[PDB]
C-alpha cells in the first residue's frame, strides 16, 4: 500500500528554535498528508491536513509542508510543552497508513 | 421556442429542496452497457432537459475503462442523454469531441463548445447548430479549459469563461461573449478575484451570475457577475464566513469579500451557489477534506455579508457517502411567474478513494427549489464496488 | 431542405483542421455490441452527418467475427448511425445490401448504391430515397466496385465513378450520371488517368473533383474532374513529388502530371485531396510501407506543378498508431460565405498486421477546416489487441 | 397519404431478381440481443417498408430459447423492425399478441390481426390503427389460422383468408373483407380449392391474387383470385407441372388445374407467385422431400396451362442450404409506372434437422424484380450451428 517512512525517529531541538520532522511515502500521495501529534500519556490530536492545512486551533508556529512522496511538519518557538512523537499519515488511498513517529526531545 | 431567450424573470423562493432527476448510471451499469463519465450536468432546451456529460470511450464493465482517473485523452467526448437514464452506449448522443465543455440553448438552437488537444496547443471548436462554426486556439499553452457545466444566454448573447495558463498561480482567464456561435467581443477577467477555474451559471432579471472556483487559494468561492446587454462584467469573492470550496479550512467568523480565504493552497471541486439576498442558498462537501456529503445551507446575504451564518439547510448526500462536482442550470422555458432554481452533484466513484477498482466514473443527483418547505431524504449513488470485483 | 442542391461556393482557407467526428468504436466494442465494419465514409444530409460504412454481419466479440479480413460476403451491408456513435446493432440503419457502396443526397432526399454478387456477375442497384430505382448489371464480369466515400450532386445530377475489371491492369471506369435514380447519361474514362479505384470527391463552384486510387502503377493519384452541367470530365494526375498512394516510392524531386510515378505496382490505399490552388492540401500515411500514420500536408499547385513540395502540415494519426483508407466529404447545407473542407481517417484494427486476432475492424477519426491556426494533437483508434484474448 | 389506396397499377416486367434486404439476424444473434422468431414476412406503409414476423419471447442465447420448435404458445406476438435490422429485444415493435397474424396499410394507416388461445377456443382480434376494433371467436374449433404475410387493400377493403378445421382433411376457410377493421362482408370458400392455408398476396389492376398452400392433398397451389370492388373471390390450382409446395412428388408433365396433384398428403410449405400471363414467375425449394434451397422459375401461362415449363430461372439459396416460408408484398407507395414484384424466404435455422441447439429461429433474405438481366448470387442464412455450443 502507501508506506510512510519517518527518519530521523528522536529529534531534540532548544526552546524556542526550529524543527523540521520529516516524512516520505513509497508513491505520489498527491499532498493528501495528515499529522499528527500525540503527546505522551495522551491520544493522538490532529495538527495538519493536505499537508498544510491547520486544522481547528493548532497554532501557526506549526506548518506543513511538502509534494510528491516528500513531506516535512515544522514547528517554531519550540515549547517545553511541544515534547511529543509526531506521525504523518497519508489519506490518498485506503489503506490509511501511518508513518512510525518521531520524538521531540527539548534540549 | 423560435425565438431567441431573454432572462426576464427573477428566481422562486426557494423554501427546500425536491429530486428532480437520478441517473443510478454505475448501479445499473454492473450489468447494462453504461459509459464511464465525469464531470456531469443537466441543460435544458425549450424542449427538454436532458442531462449532460464527458465520456470516456469505454463501458464500465470493458477492459479498456481502466485507467479512467485520467482526466483529459483523445477517446473523452461531451454526450446527452435523456433526464434520468444512465449514459448509455446506445441512448447517448455526441455533442462534439474534447475534454473540457460547456453547453446551452440560446432559444432558437444551441451552443456547445469541447475544448481539446495536447496542454501546450489546445484548441476549442464552438458547435452551433449540430455545426461546427468557430474555433479559438490557446493562448496561454496550458491547458485551456471551460466550464463543465451550462452556459446561459440573453438576447443571443451567451457569455463564457476560459481559463488558460497555472491552476496553482495566476492563469489567463476571459469571458467570451458569442452569439450564433461567432464572437462578437471577448475580456480579460476584471475584478477582486483571483484565479478562475469552473464556474457554475444561471440569470435571471438580465443579469448572469457564476460562482467560480479558486484553485489556487481559495475556499470562499470567486463570483463573476456578467451584463449580457452590455458585455461587461466584475468579480468578487463570496463574503460568508460559510466557506465553500474543497478542501477547505474550518469556518471562520469573519470571511473575506475582496481577497481569496487562506488555509488550503492549489485545490479545489467545481461548485455553485444562488445568489439572491435573502434568498441565498449555497451548497457544500459536508467534509472539509473530502469530496463526501453534500448540503445546501440558506445563508441570507452571503455575497456581501462577511458574517453571514446558515439560517436553514437541506442534506443531499450524507458525508458516509461520495459527492464530488456541482453546478447549476434552470428550466427557463418553464412557465410561470419566476424561475425555478436547480442544481446537480456528480457522484464520483472508483478511483482512487476506491481503489479496489481501476476505473473512475459517476453519476447523477439534481434537485430543484420548492416554496413548501418539503422533507429531506438523502440521495447516495448506491453501488457496491463489491460486485465488480 | 426541400429544392435541389447546387454549388454555389468554393472551398474556406483550410489553415489548420480541427476534429469533427471520432467514433471509438473498437475500445467501445470490446464490451458493447458493435458491428465489423470496413470502408466507413461520412455524408451530410440538409439535417444531419451521419457515419457510413460497409458492415460485415456480426459483432466485434461475436464468434462469427472470425474471417472477416475478407472484403466481399454476401453478409456485408451499407449502414449509417449518428456522428459519433459506434455502429451499433441498435442504432445502425442500413441503407443497401452490397459489399462497395457510395451514398450523397441531392437536396430533396438521398442516393445509395450498394453492389453486390460473385465477382463476375455483379450488380449494382442504385436506391433513391429508400427505394430501389434502377439497378446496372457487371459490363466486364470483374468485380464491379465504386467509390467508398460519398458522390456529390449539383441540381440533381450525381455523378458516379464505378470501375469493372482487372485492378492489376487496364479495367473498364466509366462515369454514370444519374439524377433521382435514373442514368441520365453515361461515359467511359478519358484523359491521361491509367486505372481508376475508390474516388474521394467533394464539389465547389459548380465543379465536383475526385481524387483516386491507381492500383496498377500510381503513387501520385489520378484527378477527375467532371462537370455535372454539361456531364463530361477529364483525368489527370497529382503533378507533385509529394506522393500520395500507400506503398510508395520515396518522394521525387519532379513529379509527373500525365503518367503513373513509377515503383509500387499492383497496390494502394483509397486517399483524398483538396485541390485549389495555393490552398491545396493533400493528405497521405506517414509510413511508404503501410497503413501506418496519416498526415495533411499544405503543397502549394500541387495538381499542376511537377516540383510542389510541401509549407506547412498537420499529423493527425502517428506513425506509431495504425490508419488506413481515407475520403472527403463537406457539409454543403452548412450556412456561411463558403464550404468547409472535411475527410476522415479509417483506422484499420486487427488481420493482418495485429494477426492475434481473427477479425479485421476499424473505426473512423474525423477533421474539418478551420482558417485558425489550432494546435495539433493525435488521434488513435485507441484499442489493446490485448484485452480481446 | 392521407387517403386510401387502389390498386391502379399491373405488375412490372420481371427478368430477374434483385437483394432488397437481408437481416443476417442468426449470425448477429450469437453475440447481440435478438429475438427468436418464425413465419416472417414483410410489409410497406406509405413511408417505410418494415420487416414482420412472429416473436417467442426470449432471445436466441438465453436459456428460454428452448423448446421454440412449438408453433404457438402464449409467449408468441407479432413484432415489427426497420428493413434489414435482426429482430431485436430494443428496437422491436410489437403489433398484436398471438400465434398467427397478417398485417397491411391500407393507405391511410393499418390493420394487423393477431389469432390467439387454445386450438378449440382461438379468437382473432383486428387491430386497426394500433388499437383493437374487432374480434372473430373460432368457428370450426381447430386451430384458427391466418395468412403470414401481408393482406392487400383497394379503396379501404381489405380481404383476409382464413381457415379454421382439420389440415389433413376438409377445414373451413372463409375471406374476410374489412374496411377501416370492422367486418363488411364475410364469404366462404369458393372455387375448385380444395383445402386452404397460409395465403401469400399481391394485388394490381384492382385484383387482389393469393397463391395458397394445400396441406391435405396438394403439391400444386390453390390460387384464390379476389375482386375487393365487388368482394366476391374464385379459387383454382396452378395447370403447371412444376409443382411448387414441399414436400412434393417429382415434376409430372401433364399438370392438373382442378384438383390437387396427387403424391405426397397431410404436409406443406407456405409459398408464394407472381401470375401475370407470359410474365409468371413461381418460387420454390429446390429440394422435394425438404427446406433446403430456393429458386425462382419463369414459367409462362402457368396458371392455365398444364404444360408450362420454364424458360428462364433464378437461384436463391443453394440447395446445401436451408430455406423456410416464403411470401410476396410490393411497395404499392413506390413512385412509377408498375409495381415492382418482391418477395421474402423465410431461412429456418435449428430444430429439427440441426438438433444439436435446442432453438428453431431464421433470418429473412428479400429480393424485388429488375428489367434488367441481373447476375445471380445465393444467399445463406449464414451461421456455424457450432458456435453456439
Ligand atoms: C424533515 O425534513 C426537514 C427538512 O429537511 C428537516 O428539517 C431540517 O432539518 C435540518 C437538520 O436539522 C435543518 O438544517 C440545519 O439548519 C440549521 C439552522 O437552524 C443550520 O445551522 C444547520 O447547518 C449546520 O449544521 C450542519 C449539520 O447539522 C452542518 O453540516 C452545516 O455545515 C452547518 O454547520 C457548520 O457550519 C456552520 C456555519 O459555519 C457552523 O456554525 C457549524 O459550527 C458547522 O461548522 C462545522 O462543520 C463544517 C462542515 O460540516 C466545517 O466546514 C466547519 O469548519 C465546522 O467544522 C443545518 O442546515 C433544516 O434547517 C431543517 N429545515 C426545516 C425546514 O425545518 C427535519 O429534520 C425532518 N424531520 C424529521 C422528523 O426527520
Ligand atoms: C502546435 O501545433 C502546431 C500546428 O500543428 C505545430 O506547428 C506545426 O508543426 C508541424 C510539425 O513541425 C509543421 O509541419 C511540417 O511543416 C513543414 C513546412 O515547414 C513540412 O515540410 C513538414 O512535412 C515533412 O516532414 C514531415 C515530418 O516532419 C513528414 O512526415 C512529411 O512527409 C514531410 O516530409 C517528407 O516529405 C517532404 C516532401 O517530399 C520531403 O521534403 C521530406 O524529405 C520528407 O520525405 C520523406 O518522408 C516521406 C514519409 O514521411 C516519404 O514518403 C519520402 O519518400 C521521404 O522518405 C511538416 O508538415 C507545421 O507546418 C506547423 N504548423 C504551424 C501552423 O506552425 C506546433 O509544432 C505545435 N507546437 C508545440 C509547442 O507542440
Ligand atoms: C450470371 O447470372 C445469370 C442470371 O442468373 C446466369 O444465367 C441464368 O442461369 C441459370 C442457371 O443456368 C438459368 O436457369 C435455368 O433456366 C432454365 C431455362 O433454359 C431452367 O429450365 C432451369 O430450371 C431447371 O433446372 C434447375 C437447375 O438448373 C432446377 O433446379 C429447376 O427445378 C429446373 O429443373 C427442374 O424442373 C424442370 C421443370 O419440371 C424439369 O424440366 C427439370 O427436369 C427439373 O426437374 C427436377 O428437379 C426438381 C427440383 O430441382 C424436381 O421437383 C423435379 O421433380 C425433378 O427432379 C434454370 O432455371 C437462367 O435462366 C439464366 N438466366 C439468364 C438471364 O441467363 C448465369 O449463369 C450467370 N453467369 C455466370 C458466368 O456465372
Ligand atoms: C430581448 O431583450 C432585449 C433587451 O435586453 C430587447 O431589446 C429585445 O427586443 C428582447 N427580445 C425578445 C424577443 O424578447
Ligand atoms: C490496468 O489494470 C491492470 C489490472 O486490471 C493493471 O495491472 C495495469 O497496470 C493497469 N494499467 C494498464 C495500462 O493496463
Ligand atoms: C441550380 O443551378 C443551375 C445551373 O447550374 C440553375 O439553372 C438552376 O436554376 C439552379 N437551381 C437552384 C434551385 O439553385
Ligand atoms: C476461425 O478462428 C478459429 C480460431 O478461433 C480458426 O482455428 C479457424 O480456422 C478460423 N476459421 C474458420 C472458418 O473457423
Ligand atoms: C378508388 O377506386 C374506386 C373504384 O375501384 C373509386 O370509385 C374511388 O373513387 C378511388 N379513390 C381514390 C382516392 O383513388
Ligand atoms: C431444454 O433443453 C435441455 C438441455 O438444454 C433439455 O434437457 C430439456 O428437456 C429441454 N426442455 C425443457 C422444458 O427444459
Ligand atoms: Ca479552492
Ligand atoms: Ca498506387
Ligand atoms: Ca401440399
Amino acid at each position: 500500500d502507501i508506506v510512510m517512512t519517518q527518519s530521523p525517529k528522536f529529534m531534540s531541538t532548544s526552546v524556542g528554535d526550529r524543527v523540521t520532522i520529516t516524512c516520505k511515502a513509497s508513491q505520489d500521495v498527491s499532498t493528501a498528508v495528515v499529522w499528527y501529534q500525540q503527546k505522551p500519556g495522551q491520544s493522538p490530536k490532529l495538527l495538519i491536513y493536505w499537508a498544510s492545512t491547520r486544522h481547528i486551533g493548532v497554532p501557526d508556529r506549526f506548518a506543513g509542508s511538502g509534494s510528491g512522496t516528500d513531506y516535512t511538519l515544522t514547528i517554531s518557538s519550540v515549547q517545553a510543552e511541544d515534547l511529543a512523537l509526531y506521525y504523518c499519515q497519508q489519506h490518498y488511498s485506503p489503506p490509511w497508513t501511518f508513518g512510525g513517529g518521531t520524538k521531540l526531545e527539548i534540549k | 421556442i423560435r425565438d431567441f431567450n431573454n432572462l426576464t424573470k427573477g428566481l422562486c423562493t426557494i423554501n427546500s429542496w425536491h429530486i428532480y432527476g437520478k441517473d443510478n448510471a454505475v448501479r445499473i451499469g454492473e450489468d447494462s452497457d453504461v459509459l464511464v463519465t465525469r464531470e456531469p450536468y443537466v441543460s435544458c432546451d425549450p424542449d427538454e432537459c436532458r442531462f449532460y456529460a464527458l465520456s470516456q470511450g469505454t463501458t464500465i464493465r470493458g477492459k479498456h475503462s481502466n485507467g479512467t482517473i485520467h482526466d483529459r485523452s483523445q477517446y473523452r467526448a461531451l454526450i446527452s442523454w435523456p433526464l434520468s437514464s444512465p449514459p448509455t452506449v446506445y441512448n447517448s448522443r455526441v455533442e462534439c469531441i474534447g475534454w473540457s465543455s460547456t453547453s446551452c440553448h440560446d432559444g432558437k438552437t444551441r451552443m456547445s463548445i469541447c475544448i481539446s488537444g495536447p496542454n501546450n496547443n489546445a484548441s476549442a471548436v464552438i458547435w452551433y447548430n449540430r455545426r461546427p462554426v468557430t474555433e479559438i486556439n490557446t493562448w496561454a499553452r496550458n491547458i485551456l479549459r471551460t466550464q463543465e457545466s451550462e452556459c446561459v444566454c440573453h438576447n443571443g448573447v451567451c457569455p463564457v469563461v476560459f481559463t488558460d495558463g497555472s491552476a496553482t498561480g495566476p492563469a489567463e482567464t476571459r469571458i467570451y461573449y458569442f452569439k450564433e456561435g461567432k464572437i462578437l467581443k471577448w475580456e480579460p477577467l476584471a475584478g477582486t478575484a483571483k484565479h478562475i477555474e469552473e464556474c457554475s451559471c444561471y440569470g435571471e432579471r438580465a443579469e448572469i451570475t457564476c460562482t467560480c472556483r479558486d484553485n489556487w487559494q481559495g475556499s470562499n468561492r470567486p463570483v463573476i457577475r456578467i451584463d449580457p446587454v452590455a458585455m461587461t462584467h466584475t468579480s468578487q469573492y463570496i463574503c460568508s464566513p460559510v466557506l465553500t470550496d474543497n478542501p477547505r479550512p474550518n469556518d471562520p467568523t469573519v470571511g473575506k469579500c475582496n481577497d481569496p480565504y487562506p488555509g488550503n493552497n492549489n485545490n479545489g471541486v467545481k461548485g455553485f451557489s444562488y445568489l439572491d439576498g435573502v434568498n441565498t442558498w449555497l451548497g457544500r462537501t459536508i467534509s472539509i477534506a473530502s469530496r463526501s456529503g453534500y448540503e445546501m445551507l440558506k445563508v441570507p446575504n452571503a455575497l456581501t455579508d462577511d458574517k453571514s451564518k446558515p439560517t436553514q439547510g437541506q442534506t443531499i448526500v450524507l458525508n458516509t457517502d461520495w459527492s464530488g462536482y456541482s453546478g447549476s442550470f434552470m428550466d427557463y422555458w418553464a412557465e410561470g411567474e419566476c424561475y425555478r432554481a436547480c442544481f446537480y452533484v456528480e457522484l464520483i466513484r472508483g478511483r482512487p478513494k476506491e481503489d479496489k477498482v481501476w476505473w473512475t466514473s459517476n453519476s447523477i443527483v439534481s434537485m430543484c427549489s420548492s416554496t413548501e418547505f418539503l422533507g429531506q431524504w438523502d440521495w447516495p449513488d448506491g453501488a457496491k464496488i463489491e460486485y465488480f470485483l
